[PDB]
C-alpha cells in the first residue's frame, strides 16, 4: 500500500537515522586513494647477467625464454628488452580487468620450461617475477652528517637489516634499491699469476 | 584454479629426473579433448619438401598464432631447421676417436662468451672510455661447423 | 601502506645506530591527503552558502533548516551504496558528489515552494495542507528520477580501458538521487511540511529588519518583467526561431572548431630530469653534469625547489654509464604562490637552461595526473621485422623515420628512447695457432670470464648474514685494450704465454639496447603532436611515412596509444543511446508524442555555452568535460520538465492552449530561478581554484556554469513558445 | 496489477520499447557457440626423450 | 576466435615469400555459422503462419 | 647435517626469496639438527588456501 507516512513522524525520522547510521560505518572501513586500477596488469621478469654484451644477453636468455611465454590467457603483448650491463626484462601485459595471481601462476609455470634450458652461471643469480606495474612511491634511507659512512655500508644496512621486515607487508610489489649490498671481492694481478705460474682458474 | 595441486606435483620430482630428460622441460598444458583446425600447405611451384615448409611455419606463425585468445596446445606436424651431424664409424676408426669427444668438441668450440667491458665499474679515477667486449659468438653456417678443429 | 610502512617499519629506528637517518627525497602523499582535505573543505563551503541564499529567498530566520537536515545526510547513503558495490573512493566520486551535492536539493526546494503556495496566499494549517501538497507533488516528483538517472544508466554499461573511468561519474552519483527520491516520498512532506511551520498570516515583505527589504518587490518586478518578455515574444513567433535554427548551426561549428586532449596534468610537486650523454662516456662523464645542475637547481631556482635527488646508472631510456636521472621535490602547495611556481613555467625554465648545455642531451619532464600508467604523455610506435631481417636495415629504417619525424607538421619533440651504434670491440681467437702453442680453449674462456666478467663463485657468511664471493682481475689492467694483452695463461706443459701471441681484436659498432616484441626485435620512438592538437591526426600523420621504410619490416601500436587505437572517444556510439533513452522515457510523464517531442528540444539550448565557455577560459576538451555535458543537460532537461507538466494538467483545468503556459510561468517562477543559483554559487571555489589538483579542478568548473547559464537564463524563454507550437495538436 | 495502464497507453508502451532496447544492446553484447562447457576440465603434462 | 586467427593469418602472409600459400583443410567453424543461419531462417518463416 | 649446517645455507637463502606475497601474516622459521626445515607462514583470516 501507500500514504503511510503521515500518521507516523518518528518512523520516518528513524529510517533517515539508519541509513545515517549506515553511512556513518562505511567511512571507517572504506579504503582511500584519489585513483583506481585504469592500467592492465604488467607482469614484470628480470634476471641478472654480469659481465655480458646485449646481443649475448639477447641471443641466450631471452630468445630461449619467450619461445615458452605462450599459452596464457587473455594476454596483450610482451614488451621485452635488454641492456648492456647483463639486464633485461620481458614485461608481459593483460587484458583490462583480470586477476594478476592467475597471470603471476601461468607466467611462473611457463618460465619453468627454460630454467634447466639456462646456463649455469645466470641460474645461480636468480630469476625474479614481480607485478609491478609503472612506478615507485617512495624512497628513503640516507646517511647521517656524522661522517665515517660512505654509501657502501648505507646500502648494506639498507638491503640486511631494512628491507626485510618491509618486503613482506601489504601493497609492497617490487623493490629497486640503488646500490647492491655487501661481498667479498677478491681482485687478481696479471703480473703476479704469471709470476707464481697460475691461471686464475 | 584448479592447476594447484598440479604446480605442485611438479616439484617433488623437477630435479630427480635424468638431466637431459631436464633439458626439454615439462609442458603442463589446458588440452581438453579436441582440435579445432589446421592450416598450412606448399603454393603450386613447388620446390619445398616436407621439412622446410614446418620449419617456417614453427619459425614464422608459431607465435602470432598461440600469444593470441583461446589457443591453449599446439601438435604441428614436423620441426623446425636443425643442425644435425650424423657420424661414421670407418672415419672414426681410420682416426682412432670416440663420439663423446667430438661432443666435448663441439660443447667447447660453439659457446657464447660473456667477456665483459673495457671501463667497467669500479674503475680508475679519470677513465674516460667504456666499451663492450664481444668474444666467440656462435656459429652460423655449415661449413662454420667444418672448421672445427677435432 | 603508506602510512603503514612510513613509520611502522621505522620502529628499528631504536635498533638503527647514530651515524643514520631517514629523509624523504620521493613522496607521494600530499596529492592523495591535501585532496581529500581540499574536497571536504569545499563541500563544507558548499554546503555552507546553500542555506544562506534560500534564507534570503524565503524570509524565514527560524523555520529555514527544515530542507536542509536531509542534505547531510543523504550524502552518507552514497558512501553506503559506495561500499556496497565494492569501489574504493578516489577524486573521480568526490568530483562527482561536489556537483551532485546541488542537484540533490531541489526536491527540498519543491517541497518548500508547495509550503509556500498554501503558506502565503492560503490561511491552511500545515497538517491540512499535507494532503493538498503531496496531491500534487507525487505526480511530479517521481518522474523525473528515471529521467535523470538515464544519462549515467547507459553510460555505465560501456567498459574497456576508458570504462573504469566512466564509472564513479556512472550510477554511483545518481544513486543518491535514487535514494533522495525516496526520503523525499517518505521523509519530508509529512514532518518538514508541517511541524516546523507555524501560522502568523505570512503576507510580509515590506520591513524585513535590518538591511533586507528592498528585495521582495524587485522579485515581483522581475516576474512581472518575465511576464510581459513572453507576451513580447509571443507576437511574431518566426524569427525567435530563425535565431534558434542559427545557434544550432553554431553548435556543430564550434565543435568541430574545438579540439580535444585527454587527462590534463597537474604540478604535483614532482619533477623529472634524464641525462643523456654520447656513447662510450664513462661514470664520471655523466657525473660531471648532475652536480652541475645540483649547483643551479639549488641556486638560480631556489624559489621554487626543496630538494633534489638524483642518481647514476640507471634511467628510464635504458642503464649503464650512458645513463641517469634526478627526481625532484618542490614546495608544499602553500609555499609555492602564484602562477610562476608551476611546473609549466619550472620546466620550460629547466629546458631554457639546458639548451646552454653542450655535450649532455639532458631532458627534464613532469608525470601526468595518473602514475599507475605512463611515465610522460605522448605515444610510441614499435618496428616489428616479419621476415626476421637483420639489425642494420631495421636501424636504417629507424633512421629514416627519424629523419622524416621533424619534417612532420602534426607532430613536435618525437625522439627516440634508445641509443646510437656504440663503438664496441670485437675480439677475435686463432685458434689453430693456440692449439699449436698448445693451450686448450675452454681454459681461455675460463680465464677471461674470471678477468673481466667479474664471476661469482659461492656464498659466504657475514655477520649472520649470507652474502656472495666475486672474482675479478683489477681494474687498471683492463682499462685500455693493451692492457688486455697484460694477461697470460697456462700451456699444457705449465708455463704461460700472452695474449696478444694468438689472439687480436676490432672496432665494430653495435645498439647498447636491444628490444625484442612478440618474439620478434623491435625499436620505437616516442612523442607527442602540436599543443591543442589530439592524437587521431597525429596517428594518420604517421601511417603514411611507414611507406619510407626498408619493405619487409612493420609498424605496430602500444602503450596507452593502443586503447586510443582500439576505442578511444566513443562519442558517435555516445550521446546516442543516451538521447534515445530519455526520449522515450520522458513521454511517461505526459503521455503524448508531440508535447515531450517538443520539450526534448531544449537539451541543445544548454549544451552550446560550455564549449565557448572553454574556449573564453583557454581549456580544450577532456572526459571531465565529457560528463560535464552530461550533468549540464541533465540539469537543463530537469529545469525544463517541472514546469510544463503544471501547464499541461491546468490546461486541461480552467485555462486556454496558450495562457495555461504562460499562467505556469506566473505561478511556478520562483523555484526555476532560486535552485539555479542556488547551485551554482557553490561552484564558485571550484570554478575558480589554485592549489592542490587545481587543474582537474578547473577541468569542470569551467563548464559546469557555462552549460546552465545558457539553460536558467536563456532555455526559459524558448521553452513555453516550444510547448505552445501550432504542431502540437 | 493491470487497469492503470489501459488509461496510460504510452506508459504500458514504454515498458515493451525498453525492453527491446535491451534486447538491441543483448544481441551485440553476447557471445554466440554452437555448444556450452559440457566436456570436463583436464590438465596434461608432456615431455620428449629421444632415443 | 577463428575470425581472430584468420584475421592475424591474412595480415602477415603478404610478408610471406611468393612460393607459399595456405588452407583450410579441417575446419569446424563453418558448421556453426550454416546452422545458426538455417535455424533463423527458421523464425522468419515460423512466426508469419503463427 | 647439522642444525647450523642447515640453518646456514637453506633456510637463509630461500627466506630471502620468499616476499612480494599478499597477505602474509608472519613466516615462523625453525630448523633442528636431524636435517629438518620448516618455513611455515600464516596468511590472513578468511583467504584462499590454494
Amino acid at each position: 500500500m501507500s500514504k503511510f507516512f503521515i500518521d507516523r513522524p518518528i518512523f520516518a525520522w528513524v529510517i533517515a537515522l539508519v541509513i545515517m547510521l549506515a553511512g556513518g560505518l562505511s567511512i571507517l572501513s572504506l579504503p582511500v586513494n584519489q585513483y583506481p586500477a585504469i592500467a592492465p596488469p604488467a607482469i614484470a621478469v628480470q634476471v641478472s647477467y654480469p659481465g655480458a654484451s646485449a646481443e649475448t644477453v639477447q641471443d641466450t636468455v631471452v630468445q630461449v625464454i619467450e619461445q615458452q611465454m605462450n599459452g596464457i590467457d587473455n594476454l596483450r603483448y610482451i614488451s621485452s628488452e635488454s641492456n648492456s650491463d647483463g639486464s633485461m626484462t620481458i614485461t608481459v601485459t593483460f587484458e583490462q580487468g583480470t586477476d594478476p595471481d592467475i597471470a603471476q601462476v601461468q607466467v611462473q609455470n611457463k618460465l619453468q620450461l627454460a630454467t634447466p634450458l639456462l646456463p649455469q652461471e645466470v641460474q645461480r643469480q636468480g630469476i625474479r617475477v614481480t607485478k609491478a606495474v609503472k612506478n615507485f612511491l617512495m624512497v628513503v634511507g640516507v646517511v647521517s652528517t656524522d661522517g665515517s659512512m660512505t654509501k657502501e655500508d648505507l646500502s648494506n644496512y639498507i638491503v640486511s637489516n631494512i628491507q626485510d621486515p618491509l618486503s613482506r607487508t601489504k601493497g609492497v610489489g617490487d623493490f629497486q634499491v640503488f646500490g647492491s649490498q655487501y661481498s667479498m671481492r677478491i681482485w687478481l694481478d696479471p703480473a703476479k699469476l704469471n709470476s707464481y705460474q697460475l691461471t686464475p682458474g | 584454479i584448479a592447476q594447484v595441486q598440479v604446480q605442485n606435483k611438479l616439484q617433488l620430482a623437477t630435479p630427480l629426473l635424468p638431466q637431459e630428460v631436464q633439458r626439454q622441460g615439462i609442458r603442463v598444458t589446458k588440452a581438453v579433448k579436441n582440435f579445432l583446425m589446421v592450416v598450412g600447405v606448399v603454393s603450386t611451384d613447388g620446390s619445398m619438401t616436407k621439412e622446410d615448409l614446418s620449419n617456417y611455419i614453427v619459425s614464422n606463425i608459431q607465435d602470432p598464432l598461440s600469444r593470441t585468445k583461446g589457443v591453449g596446445d599446439f601438435q604441428v606436424f614436423g620441426s623446425q631447421y636443425s643442425m644435425r651431424i650424423w657420424l661414421d664409424p670407418a672415419k672414426l676408426n681410420s682416426y682412432q676417436l670416440t663420439p663423446g669427444d667430438v661432443s666435448s668438441a663441439i660443447q667447447a668450440q660453439n659457446v657464447q662468451i660473456s667477456s665483459g667491458q673495457l671501463g667497467g665499474l669500479p674503475a680508475v679515477k679519470g677513465q674516460q672510455l667504456n666499451a663492450t667486449i664481444i668474444g666467440k659468438t656462435r656459429l652460423q653456417t655449415a661449413e662454420q661447423f667444418e672448421n672445427i678443429l677435432l | 601502506t603508506a602510512k603503514a610502512i612510513r613509520q611502522t617499519i621505522a620502529n628499528l629506528e631504536p635498533f638503527m645506530p647514530q651515524g643514520m637517518k631517514v629523509v624523504y627525497p620521493y613522496d607521494t602523499t600530499p596529492v592523495v591527503s591535501a585532496s581529500i582535505h581540499e574536497v571536504v573543505k569545499t563541500l563544507g563551503e558548499a554546503i555552507l552558502l546553500v542555506f544562506l541564499v534560500m534564507y534570503l529567498f524565503l524570509q524565514n530566520f527560524r523555520a529555514t533548516l527544515i530542507p536542509t537536515i536531509a542534505v547531510p545526510v543523504v550524502l552518507l547513503g552514497t558512501f553506503g551504496v559506495l561500499a556496497a558495490f565494492g569501489f574504493s573512493i578516489n577524486t573521480l566520486t568526490m568530483f562527482g558528489m561536489v556537483l551532485a551535492i546541488g542537484l540533490l536539493v531541489d526536491d527540498a526546494i519543491v517541497v518548500v515552494e508547495n509550503v509556500e503556495r498554501v503558506m502565503a496566499e492560503e490561511g491552511l494549517s500545515p497538517r491540512e495542507a499535507a494532503r493538498k501538497s503531496m496531491g500534487q507533488i507525487q505526480g511530479a516528483l517521481v518522474g523525473i528520477a528515471m529521467v535523470l538517472s538515464a544519462v549515467f544508466l547507459p553510460m555505465a554499461f560501456f567498459g574497456g580501458s576508458t570504462g573504469v573511468i566512466y564509472r564513479q561519474f556512472s550510477i554511483t552519483i545518481v544513486s543518491a538521487m535514487a535514494l533522495s527520491v525516496i526520503v523525499a516520498l517518505i521523509l519530508t512532506p509529512a514532518l518538514c511540511a508541517t511541524m516546523l511551520k507555524p501560522i502568523e498570516k505570512g503576507d510580509h515583505g515590506e520591513h524585513k529588519g535590518g538591511f533586507f527589504g528592498w528585495f521582495n518587490r524587485m522579485f515581483l518586478s522581475t516576474t512581472h518583467g518575465y511576464e510581459r518578455g513572453v507576451a513580447s515574444i509571443l507576437k511574431h513567433r518566426a524569427p525567435y526561431l530563425l535565431i534558434y535554427v542559427v545557434i544550432v548551426a553554431g553548435m556543430i561549428w564550434m565543435f568541430t572548431r574545438i579540439p580535444t586532449a585527454f587527462l590534463p596534468d597537474e604540478d604535483q610537486g614532482v619533477l623529472f630530469a634524464q641525462v643523456q650523454t654520447p656513447p662510450g662516456s664513462s661514470a664520471e662523464r655523466t657525473q660531471v653534469v648532475v652536480d652541475s645542475m645540483r649547483e643551479y637547481l639549488l641556486e638560480k631556482e631556489s624559489s621554487s625547489v626543496s630538494s633534489v635527488f638524483t642518481v647514476t646508472g640507471f634511467n628510464f631510456a635504458g642503464r649503464g654509464q650512458s645513463s641517469g636521472m634526478a627526481f625532484i621535490m618542490l614546495k608544499p602547495w602553500e609555499e609555492r604562490p602564484g602562477g610562476e611556481n608551476s611546473v609549466f613555467e619550472l620546466a620550460k625554465r629547466a629546458q631554457m637552461h639546458f639548451f646552454s648545455f653542450k655535450d649532455a642531451m639532458v631532458f627534464a619532464f613532469a608525470p601526468p595526473s595518473v602514475l599507475e600508467l605512463g611515465n610522460a604523455t605522448g605515444f610510441d610506435l614499435f618496428l616489428q621485422d616479419q621476415a626476421g631481417v637483420g639489425h642494420e636495415v631495421l636501424l636504417q629504417a629507424r633512421n629514416k623515420f627519424l629523419m622524416l619525424a621533424a619534417q612532420n607538421p602534426a607532430l613536435q619533440r618525437v625522439r627516440p628512447n634508445g641509443m646510437s651504434d656504440e663503438p664496441q670491440y670485437k675480439l677475435e681467437i686463432d685458434d689453430e695457432k693456440a692449439s699449436a702453442l698448445g693451450v686448450s680453449l675452454a681454459d681461455i674462456n675460463s680465464t677471461v670470464s674470471i678477468a673481466w666478467g667479474s664471476s661469482y663463485v659461492n656464498d659466504f657468511i657475514d655477520r649472520g648474514r649470507v652474502k656472495r664471493v666475486y672474482l675479478q682481475g683489477r681494474p687498471d689492467a683492463r682499462m685500455n685494450p693493451d692492457d688486455l694483452s697484460k694477461w697470460y695463461v697456462r700451456n699444457d706443459k705449465g708455463e704461460m704465454v700472452p695474449f696478444n701471441a694468438f689472439a687480436t681484436g676490432k672496432w665494430e659498432y653495435g645498439s647498447p639496447k636491444l628490444e625484442r616484441y612478440n618474439g620478434v626485435p623491435a625499436m620505437e620512438i616516442l612523442g607527442e603532436p602540436a599543443p591543442g592538437l589530439s592524437s587521431g591526426d597525429a596517428m594518420a600523420a604517421v601511417e603514411e611515412i611507414v611507406k619510407q621504410l626498408p619493405k619487409g619490416v612493420g609498424y605496430s601500436w602500444t602503450g596507452l596509444s593502443y586503447e586510443e587505437r582500439l576505442s578511444g572517444s566513443q562519442a558517435p556510439a555516445l550521446y546516442a543511446l543516451s538521447l534515445l533513452v530519455v526520449f522515450l522515457c520522458l513521454a511517461a510523464l505526459y503521455e503524448s508524442w508531440s508535447i515531450p517531442f517538443s520539450v526534448m528540444l531544449v537539451v541543445p539550448l544548454g549544451v552550446i555555452g560550455a564549449l565557448l565557455a572553454t574556449s573564453m577560459r583557454g581549456l580544450s576538451n577532456d572526459v571531465f568535460f565529457q560528463v560535464g555535458l552530461l550533468t549540464t543537460i541533465g540539469l537543463s532537461a530537469k529545469n525544463a520538465i517541472l514546469i510544463v507538466e503544471f501547464a499541461k494538467e491546468l490546461h486541461e483545468q480552467g485555462k486556454g492552449i496558450v495562457e495555461a503556459a504562460i499562467e505556469a510561468c506566473r505561478m511556478r517562477l520562483r523555484p526555476i530561478v532560486m535552485t539555479s543559483l542556488a547551485f551554482i554559487l557553490g561552484v564558485v571555489p571550484l570554478a575558480i581554484s589554485t592549489g592542490a589538483g587545481s587543474g582537474s579542478q578547473h577541468a569542470i568548473g569551467t563548464g559546469v556554469i557555462g552549460g546552465m547559464v545558457t539553460a536558467t537564463v536563456l532555455a526559459i524563454f524558448w521553452v513555453p513558445l516550444f510547448y505552445v507550437a501550432v504542431s502540437t495538436l
